[PDB]
């Protein structure tokens, strides 16, 4: 089936439950990762050694499962919540959108 | 300073029981989720922008709700 790629995902914060905290942005586009891991690995110029073993591995016994599809390359964002004095504090949030997608 | 590994930490450690259910973990789970529940109100006014936190808060109340606890 489809291998190792990266999806839209669009957090809303409101539906999420975080809308009384988070005073801005609304929400922001996460992604996330998703796909099979056959031989060669996705993002094969950063992939593990490990990955790389577990894959030929799991190509002689089924049992032991294939590497697994995450994000390998994340990206921060800026986000504006209140303190206690009810004032605007922004602060960066790391690894929060995926910009890629890998075999680990 | 947010103490809120703090909590999570001890959660982890408590929430360490397999299943049975006698039953059960009812007893146990809710009581470790009470607990945790209590030391993250307790470091609220410190995790005012800590995200760890925020999903903390709505992590427990999702546990409260299948099995019902309180």
């Amino acid at each position: 089936k489809s291998s190792c790629k990266r999806h839209p995902l669009y957090v809303d914060f409101s539906d999420v439950g975080w809308n009384d905290w988070i005073v801005a942005p609304p929400g922001y586009h996460a992604f996330y990762c998703h796909g099979e891991c056959p031989f060669p690995l996705a993002d094969h110029l950063n992939s593990t050694n490990h990955a790389i073993v577990q894959t030929l591995v799991n190509s002689v016994n089924s049992k032991i499962p294939k590497a697994c599809c995450v994000p390998t390359e994340l990206s921060a964002i800026s986000m504006l919540y209140l303190d206690e004095n009810e004032k605007v504090v922004l602060k960066n949030y790391q690894d929060m959108v995926v910009e890629g997608c890998g075999c680990r | 300073q947010c103490r809120i590994q703090k909590c999570t930490t001890d959660f982890v450690s408590l929430t360490s029981h397999l299943n049975s259910a006698v039953d059960g973990f009812d007893s146990e789970f809710c009581k470790a989720l009470r607990a945790y529940a209590g030391c993250t109100q307790r470091t609220s006014k410190a995790c005012r922008g800590n995200l760890v936190y925020h999903s903390a808060v709505l992590g427990i109340s999702d546990l409260m709700s299948q099995r019902n606890c309180s």
